[PDB]
């Protein structure tokens, strides 16, 4: 379409000025066209809102760990506590929205299983991020989510896709993160690991080998950080 | 730290 | 008193966060709370203010870069200025925001001459920075009001200013970049350089003791600058 | 490459 094309000319033009903000805006309207994405499309959409997401987690981090010092009776607290949630609320609508185009339009719309994989995967990156920030019932509930995209993304491309794919690579990079941090069981986050790892090196001539060498290299040095 | 597929 | 507090509060959290919108935003409302801004105060209100036009000008430049290099017959050509009108208008209403700010608070309550000469510089930065994007005969006007404050905060630090003072050495870098990059006169900018280098160096035994890290620092950018400029 | 003091 004469639009879409203008949509994403827009949206390349965000990302190398940084402005993450509005490339998710063009790349959200360009998948509520209702087309399936093209891998570049794809692509656009994941780094636009991987960068809008990210900025709200570094900054709730920061604010959560100077919550955590902040005496109790200290008057200054409240004020924390307060800037913590209006971080947290914007987090909960970037993620909500992510979670609705998925469901809406990406997940049902992909004919590859391959996109299959890489959208179950963000559906499950974008409960946790969800789950990060939640508590109580809240907590329950997400996590179950997040698990549930990951484990059915997991079983597909064990069946149709190659250790050293780099979509499969990465989801189980992804699914150890959630694992370790979520879960809290980090010797199923090693296994996940490195299973991962060893399947792939076994097959490092039916290889794209920078991206999967590159996400091997996040594999391992998860491993080593955790069995440390 | 603990690093996910955006620290590529 | 109450509500400057939180706000001083408010602002250092949302510093530590990154979150330089939020940071402006309320140190903002401090200033327009009408008192004098302690050293600790204008530092905040810079910082804030300094990341919140950063990001507009850095997107700026990039965007500005592809244009350039864009023929003047493709087809997005429109799209690219369209887009860096957009981020224009952003970064002349950011300026617009503190040199309002800096002409009906902080210039005008300044009572004395430190406090002067970093809000002329101040202002002799944002419209340099308006200079930056301007073209025409606002180009001129952006360019004018902008030497005259550098050269007012100069000819002040100058009579009533220690010279190796991080105040001084940046507003020599500052006003050695309007010459290098708004006047395009890389001798003067050297010198203006080299000179304000020299004379640090030389009144090196009566600098501030609490200001030596940052004045180490700013000496190094403007050797930096002048090993650049004096090379290609 | 030229620096001001946003650089420090």
């Amino acid at each position: 379409q004469g639009e879409k094309t203008e949509l994403i000319q827009k949206a390349k033009l965000a990302e190398q000025a940084e402005r993450y903000d509005d490339m998710a805006t063009c790349m959200k309207a360009v998948t509520e066209q209702g087309a399936e994405l093209s891998n570049e499309e794809r692509n656009l959409l994941s780094v636009a809102y991987k960068n809008v997401v990210g900025g709200r987690r570094s900054a709730w981090r920061v604010i959560s760990s100077i919550e955590q010092k902040t005496d109790t009776s200290d008057k200054k607290l409240q004020l924390i506590k307060d800037y913590r949630e209006k971080v947290e609320s914007e987090l909960r609508s970037i993620c909500t929205t992510v979670l609705e185009l998925l469901d809406k339009y990406l997940i049902a719309n992909a004919t590859n299983p391959e996109s299959k994989v890489f959208y179950l995967k963000m559906k499950g990156d974008y409960f946790r991020y969800l789950a990060e920030v939640a508590c109580g019932d809240d907590r329950k509930q997400t996590i179950d989510n997040s698990q549930g995209a990951y484990q059915e993304a997991f079983d597909i491309s064990k069946k149709e896709m190659q250790p050293t794919h780099p979509i499969r690579l990465g989801l189980a990079l992804n699914f150890s993160v959630f694992y370790y941090e979520i879960l809290n069981n980090p010797e199923l986050a090693c296994t996940l690991a490195k299973t991962a790892f060893d399947e792939a090196i076994a097959e490092l001539d039916t290889l794209s080998y920078k991206d999967s060498t590159l996400i091997m290299q996040l594999l391992r040095d998860n491993l080593t950080l955790w069995t440390s | 730290r603990s690093m996910s597929e955006t620290g590529t």
